[PDB]
């Protein structure tokens, strides 16, 4: 109903925070962040890539398969007859 | 010691009954974090158990020297007839002056921040909000005495 008032009931939690001025926009964003980028990227790339392979394969597979099938009329039947 | 060690411990837990004092403890610690000023008056509990009367004797000896000590009185007493019967204990019993370094203190840091203890069971929720200001000795301290008096205060129970 009333959005902030009545949602849940919660007791004996404590919270701490600072003025945004009190702290920095990039607390080692570069150094400390780069590992975090890496670690989780693999958890996905396990389950992400495998299909993308398949298309590109088939993509070229059919591409070639398409090409010679079309490209060369005197391929199987050459122009002796 | 043990008798008193217990009562305090007994009281330490009871102290959750008056919410007023409670939040102020939070209040200081959130502004003055990193300063001895930010800390519980009664101090954390476990120390009281751990507390031994030698360390007292330290602080007994440490800061109970003069000039730290100060005496006054008012009444039919005038001044002289105070000082003559001030005279000698505690002319005196020293009550000394040496050091305890000098005068050990530091300006305290001021923290833009927040603290929240969320407990939804209770019927009501206190609030406190503040900003830091000048020390005891300072011109403006009086200049701001009135702004509060002007903005005043309210309570359930007035006939106003």
């Amino acid at each position: 109903g009333r959005q902030f008032g009545h949602l849940t009931r919660v007791r004996h939690v404590i919270t701490y925070s600072l003025s945004p001025f009190e702290q920095r926009a990039f607390p080692h964003y570069f150094s400390k962040g780069i590992p975090n980028v890496l670690r989780r990227t693999r958890a996905c790339i396990l389950r992400v890539a495998p299909p993308f392979v398949a298309f590109y394969l088939v993509y070229t597979w059919g591409t070639q398969e398409f090409e010679k099938s079309k490209r060369k009329n005197p391929a199987a039947y050459e122009n002796d007859r | 010691i043990e008798k008193e060690r217990d009562v305090i411990l007994q009281e330490l837990q009871e102290n959750d009954t008056s919410m007023r004092d409670v939040v102020f403890n939070y209040l200081h610690a959130t502004a003055f974090q990193g300063t001895p000023l930010a800390q519980s008056v009664e101090g954390p509990s476990e120390n009281v158990r751990k507390l031994s009367r030698a360390d007292l004797t330290e602080y007994l000896s440490r800061h109970y020297k003069a000039p730290r000590m100060v005496l006054a009185a008012a009444g039919g007493l005038e001044h002289r007839q105070l000082l003559d019967l001030a005279q000698k204990h505690f002319s005196g019993l020293s009550g000394t002056y040496d050091e305890d370094a000098v005068p050990t203190l530091s300006p305290c840091r001021f923290t833009g921040s927040q603290i929240c203890h969320r407990e939804d069971g209770l019927p009501l929720a206190h609030v406190a909000i503040a900003v830091e200001g000048p020390g005891w000795a300072h011109p403006d301290n009086v200049a701001l005495q009135v702004a509060n008096a002007i903005i005043g205060h309210y309570d359930c129970t007035y006939g106003g």
